[PDB]
């Protein structure tokens, strides 16, 4: 019976402008520390900035200036107004209350935000097909490969979506070319490698690109 | 300010106690300093408050110590819904988190396997080639892999990803991938990725020449 | 002559900033100076005229608020910034001439093992206008619920403490700092120095 609103993902190129959105459920935002912070991918949890129960913001040092940290308290929001910025600023952000003896007690759900020069580009499937390298035991090792896709998320299920479990989704990374690319693998046994209704299916939104694409074995 | 958090990793069994070590560049007063727990993708939640003062809904469980170079969380009965990722922020002007400390279930260390995928005439005549490494289950992350192609340095070239603690039996699945181009391919013949854990006693190679199947 | 800066300078009874403790004064004047600006401080900072010169202008009256905060703190006592002291405990005015010391203090207000004697109006509903004492320790609501002035899950105590150890950082230790707001009220004039 109590929570702030997090909604707003970002999908930008560099230097832009961006917007994200907070809405508090009991709690009154004009009458708190409210402070987003950003989680970098899998990497650390940088604080980002706090907005005082008066109109004062503190951003961090990395993120001076650049951003803005607004409020509306007819409609009780929270505004994160992102201006000009940087590749390495892709992350989750998190809106959270803040009672700085008693710590941030109230957090967001969080919404991503991705910050890249690259653009909107759908995926290319590439098997994965085991060979004798993968059995040992029957632990046949199979994937198919995410290749120069853009941008995050995508989803990856098998069997045409009925075999979640004994599957392996390696997250994507970003390389240098900036183009996102993944991989997914699973384990069958020794005689399912050489014949069975293989299928493993991407799915990516921003493409709105649904390959249900066939794995085979090669030779 | 700056707040590290010894250890790097902490791995424990269902039951049993932890401590977490967080410690400042300087030494501080013990007021401010707080402990969140961050599940994996969720927000992260409160757990500590002031230097050991147990929040709204915080069990019994957990409990602060320490002052000054360092305080420490501690967990006397362990259950899975505590294990998580422990930030320490200490909010001097604003607030300086940990690096964090994933914490982890102890298990019987297993040993990595390692397969093969490289990429073929499909993926070649997009003009980029991608040799897929694996790993599958293994214990704990600290895990050497590297590529010998000519038993040389194939260091930048490979991109690492490894899955996260698997929530049903704590493992860790992991693979590399290579970024060449169709003459990268074809110039060179033997391919290999070598791995070394702490759940074997040798460095266990994949090889194989080009073009063979 | 006679001049009341020791009971605010070298002081014992230094109280919390919430409570900041006026002093309107009226100082000793002879042919020559009124104070010195410090031999062992920490940080002093005078606006409008140059710290090492404070005599320069004879002053109808002062208040010197007294209080002890952290040591980075003292940045947010300037005026212009708007840290957590310049909202809610202590602001001073965005156009101001005046002065700003801050002494170490581990050597006295620090009890070892915490001391808690020393509070600050951590939350408050909205940012004060220059020099109002907020001294009600009124619960604070933030949010829907009045609590008939009893802690809950909304209800926050206002104040709250430092809890100095002795062995805190340099930027921890409890800085006492008094900080000399000069009015420009129209009257005879009455502190200052020289003739």
């Amino acid at each position: 019976e109590v929570q702030l609103v997090e909604s707003g993902g970002g999908l930008v190129q560099p230097g832009g402008s961006l917007r994200l959105s907070c809405a508090a459920s009991g709690i009154t935002v004009s009458s708190n520390y409210m402070s987003w912070v950003r989680q970098a991918p899998g990497k650390g949890l940088e604080w980002v900035s706090v907005i005082y129960s008066g109109g004062s913001t503190f951003y961090a040092d990395s993120v001076k200036g650049r951003f803005t940290i607004s409020r509306d308290n007819s409609k009780n929001t929270l505004y994160l107004q992102m201006s000009s910025l940087r590749a390495e600023d892709t992350a989750v952000y998190y809106c959270a209350r803040d009672l700085v003896v008693f710590g941030m007690d109230v957090w967001g759900q969080g919404t991503t935000v991705t910050v890249s020069s690259a653009s909107t580009k759908g995926p290319s499937v590439f098997p994965l097909a085991p060979s004798s390298k993968s059995t040992s035991g029957g632990t046949a090792a199979l994937g198919c490969l995410v290749k120069d896709y853009f941008p995050e998320p995508v989803t990856v299920s098998w069997n045409s979506g009925a075999l979640t479990s004994g599957v392996h989704t390696f997250p994507a990374v970003l390389q240098s070319s900036g183009l996102y690319s993944l991989s997914s693998v699973v384990t069958v046994p020794s005689s399912s490698l050489g014949t069975q209704t293989y299928i493993c299916n991407v799915n990516h939104k921003p493409s709105n690109t649904k390959v249900d694409k066939r794995v085979e074995p090669k030779s | 300010i700056v707040l590290t958090q010894s250890p790097g990793t902490l791995s424990l069994s269902p039951g049993e106690t932890a401590t977490l070590s967080c410690r400042a560049s300087q030494s501080v007063g013990s007021s401010y300093l707080t402990w969140y727990q961050q599940k994996p993708g969720q927000a992260p939640r409160l757990l500590i408050y002031g230097a050991s003062s147990r929040a709204t809904g915080i069990p019994d469980r957990f409990s602060g110590s320490g002052s000054g170079t360092d305080f420490t969380l501690t967990i006397s009965r362990l259950e899975p819904e505590d294990f998580a990722v422990y930030y320490c922020q200490h909010y001097g002007s604003s607030p300086t988190f940990g690096q964090g400390t994933k914490v982890e279930i102890k298990r019987t260390v297993a040993a990595p396997s390692v397969f093969i995928f490289p990429p073929s005439d499909e993926q070649l005549k997009s003009g980029t080639a991608s040799v897929v490494c694996l790993l599958n289950n293994f214990y704990p992350r600290e895990a050497k892999v590297q590529w010998k192609v000519d038993n040389a340095l194939q260091s930048g070239n490979s991109q690492e990803s490894v899955t996260e603690q698997d929530s049903k039996d704590s493992t860790y699945s992991l693979s590399s991938t290579l970024t060449l181009s169709k003459a990268d391919y074809e110039k060179h013949k033997v391919y290999a990725c070598e791995v070394t854990h702490q759940g074997l006693s040798s460095p266990v190679t994949k090889s194989f020449n080009r073009g063979e199947c | 002559n006679l001049c009341p800066f020791g009971e605010v300078f070298n002081a014992t009874r230094f109280a919390s900033v919430y409570a900041w403790n006026r002093k309107r004064i009226s100082n000793c004047v002879a042919d020559y100076s009124v104070l010195y600006n410090s031999a062992s401080f920490s940080t002093f900072k005078c606006y409008g005229v140059s710290p090492t010169k404070l005599n320069d202008l004879c002053f109808t009256n002062v208040y010197a608020d007294s209080f002890v905060i952290r040591g980075d703190e003292v940045r947010q006592i300037a005026p212009g910034q708007t840290g957590k002291i310049a909202d809610y405990n202590y602001k001073l005015p965005d156009d101001f001439t005046g002065c700003v010391i801050a002494w170490n203090s581990n050597n006295l207000d620090s009890k070892v093992g915490g001391n808690y004697n020393y509070l600050y109006r951590l939350f408050r509903k909205s940012n004060l206008k220059p020099f109002e004492r907020d001294i009600s320790t009124e619960i604070y609501q933030a949010g829907s619920t009045p609590c008939n002035g009893v802690e809950g899950f909304n209800c926050y105590f206002p104040l709250q403490s430092y809890g100095f150890q002795p062995t805190n950082g340099v930027g921890y230790q409890p800085y006492r700092v008094v900080v000399l707001s000069f009015e420009l009220l129209h009257a005879p004039a009455t502190v200052c120095g020289p003739k």
